[PDB]
RNA sequence: CGCGGGGUGGAGCAGCCCGGUAGCUCGUCGGGCUCAUAACCCGAAGGUCGUCGGUUCAAAUCCGGCCCCCGCAACCA
RNA sequence: GGCGACACACGUGCUACAAUGCCCACUACAAAGCGAUGCCACCCGGCAACGGGGAGCUAAUCGCAAAAAGGUGGGCCCAGUUCGGAUUGGGGUCUGCAACCCGACCCCAUGAAGCCGGAAUCGCUAGUAAUCGCGGAUCAGCCAUGCCGCGGUGAAUACG
RNA sequence: CGCCUCCUAAAAGGUAACGGAGGCGCCCAAAGGUCCCCUCAGGCGGGACGGAAAUCCGCCGGAGAGCGCAAGGGUAGAAGG
């Protein structure tokens, strides 16, 4: 379908774009503007030429699925290499943005371990 | 929810202004 | 038999290009595609969904040729598979279906690959025989996402008349296999 | 981060000592207390022992660490786990 | 070929996002494809398709040189 | 050493006969209740089934060896 | 530099697990307070934070400042979702000499657990509870979901 | 305590010991007959899950595999699939 994935036919295009990794609510409301496409249209109601236009536009305006993930890991991996505190935090699986490690680090630490 | 910045709800609860809650 | 553009590319340019590149004394000295083997070592249907013939149907769609079933050559404790148990499908595409399937592969299958930076330039037998693998089966245009239910990858063993991997990768390169390196 | 409209902050004594070795050839590992300071592209190839609060941690400044603060690389804390 | 088991092949029209038609043989006469060889990144000079930076780091230190020396 | 039996989580025992998956009580951890402790309640964890080889696709679970422990005999004088 | 660590454990709170809902655009309706190196109107730029202009305001008169929920209209259709916003990558604004540890805020993307919570346990008898928002202290800035207050709407139940 | 395998057992066979090792007290309606077809184990390299070891490919292999079960004999120019 689209760059790496598919949007459900039964959903509007706005939510449709969002299922792409690297596409949130913001750009979703944007590609419709830059492609002049009705947001209210379901994916089951989308025309080929509009889609390929959509496909052509968005899939080069940004990198979304694989090309986007690599930069993240590239950024993250290089931090481990540079030994930065940020990278230092990642190598411990700890909250890298200065959060409080003493309590409430579950989202970064997952299951609690007595 | 209230704690979501991107919602105008959040910037109300958070008490801020931005792309999603102008003045 | 039937006409296939890619094979036509083999005769038209690939043959003379290889001959120039190597000066083969005889045209039988130049590489060729013996066959193209397709494997799916499922390892899942052997226990449950033992009629996953639907997967064989997918192979038939991609190949126009129903694959034969491969069973366990012996039982295993770890691999929960008693001997004589279907564990993987297999089809052997040859001349016409060979060039056809390969043509759909390069023209569509590879460019549909997620983050396809190219083929391994190293996945060679050593005898001039290339192998590779897939993690899903919805790459091929015959297969649609609607018809797909589970991602069965596969393996492809393209065998070549050539003796070295040199002339092999030379050939498929002339065939335009996009090598990631 | 620091307002790029505002200048990119680096301590005067730090940068001058940097350019000095840039003037007088790469040498002379530099003690420093300016963890708040930002690495500058000129700093690449230099080695500096940044102070952690107790010691000066010698950090070799490469290009790969230019756009950062110096305190990032002298970890001011010691954690080895539990048990 | 065992006459009755193999799904019969036909001429098959490939249609890319380029609208690229590619005549082949398949079990579907008319077929569309989001991608072809004439559009794939790795075939289109790699094209960068979003980002031509190519490991932008490190610098890329623009907004720099504001130091007083 | 001659015979029979056994040697499973921290403890005591189960699963062995029928090899495809080891369970119970206690105990431990955490929490709850209490002014606190015990009791109690909730939750949680956790077992080369002596040891070594073979049999097996697979052995606690089969086989054989060794070790330990146990019971029985070690006799006619 | 540390007080911000972090295998863990407990308390107190906030946000949710959604349709009596979420989101969006418009229209309301407060109180109580603060403000001269502060409120800053209004203009412009900028997605925005914010920045540049810049009036008034020394205070019932200027501003902070929109109250919010509510009403209106639309979308969403039960979805780990247009719920959820945690984490993280990047790009920025602002204060501050200096935001790495160790600020806040704006923007994109990422979109975690979570489907009402065991044992158990808490507050509340009326404008109370619940929910909605506003102000102030400290303070350059803020780690404030806290605290102290203000108002909006507004319950059930007490046999004993 | 009966029968099978090997050594004992002295190049015929047979050959004892409370000698040294293991087995059997069945099983297969196909594990039987016949025709036709194929050839293993193993090693290396390549191969999504997937591994040491699934299935696939190529390459090297006389049999070291397998041949229902003990051992031996026999065996792919099949008794093996
Ligand atoms: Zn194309």
């Amino acid at each position: 379908r689209i760059a790496g994935v598919e949007i459900p036919r039964n959903k509007r295009v706005d939510v449709a774009l969002t299922y792409i990794y690297g596409i949130g609510k913001a750009r979703a409301k944007e590609a419709l503007e830059k492609t002049g496409i009705n947001p209210a249209t379901r994916v089951k109601d989308l025309t080929e030429a509009e889609v390929v236009r959509l496909r052509e536009y968005v899939e080069n305006t940004w990198k979304l699925e694989g090309e986007l993930r690599a930069e993240v890991a590239a950024n993250i991996k290089r931090l481990m290499d540079i030994g930065c505190y940020r990278g230092l935090r990642h190598r411990r699986g700890l909250p890298v943005r200065g959060q409080r490690t003493r309590t409430n680090a579950r989202t970064r630490k997952g299951p609690r371990k007595t | 929810g209230k704690g979501d910045r991107r919602t105008r709800r959040g910037k109300i609860w958070r008490g801020t202004y931005g792309k999603y809650r102008p003045r | 038999p039937l006409d296939v553009a890619l094979k036509r590319k083999y005769y038209e340019e690939v043959r003379p290009e290889l001959i120039r590149r190597f000066g083969y004394q005889n045209v039988w000295e130049v590489p060729r595609l013996e066959k193209v083997v397709i494997n799916q070592g499922l390892g899942e249907a052997k226990e449950d969904a033992r009629i996953l013939e639907k997967a064989a149907q997918e192979l038939a769609l991609i190949t126009g040729q129903k694959p034969a079933v491969t069973r366990a050559k012996k039982s295993i404790s770890n691999f929960k598979l008693r001997k004589g148990m279907p564990i993987g499908l297999r089809v052997t595409l040859r001349r016409d279906r060979m060039w056809i399937f390969l043509e759909k592969l390069l023209n569509v299958a590879l460019p549909r690959i997620r983050d396809f930076r190219g083929l391994n330039p190293n996945s060679f037998d050593g005898r001039g025989n290339y192998n590779l693998g897939l993690r899903e089966q919805l790459i091929f245009p015959e297969i649609t996402y609607d018809m797909v239910d589970a991602l069965r990858g596969m393996d492809i063993a393209v065998v070549t008349t050539a003796e070295t991997d040199e002339e092999a990768r030379a050939l498929l390169e002339l065939l335009g296999f996009p090598f990631r390196k | 981060p620091r307002s790029l409209k505002k200048g990119v902050f680096v301590d005067d004594h730090l940068l001058e000592k940097v350019l000095e070795l840039n003037a007088k050839g790469e040498k002379r590992l530099i003690k420093t207390w300016s963890r708040r300071s930002t690495i500058v592209p000129e700093m690449v190839g230099h080695t500096i022992a940044v102070y952690n609060g107790k010691q000066h941690v010698p950090v070799y400044i490469t290009e790969n660490m230019v756009g950062h603060k110096l305190g990032e690389f002298a970890p001011t804390r010691t954690y080895r786990g539990h048990g | 070929m065992k006459e009755g088991i193999h799904p019969k092949l036909v001429p098959a029209r490939i249609i890319c996002g380029c609208g690229n038609v590619i005549e082949t043989y398949s079990t579907k006469p008319e077929i569309y494809v989001e991608v072809c060889s004439k559009c794939h990144p790795f075939y289109t000079g790699q094209q960068r398709f979003v980002d031509t930076e190519g490991r932008v780091e490190r610098f890329q230190r623009r907004y720099g040189d504001s130091y007083r020396k």
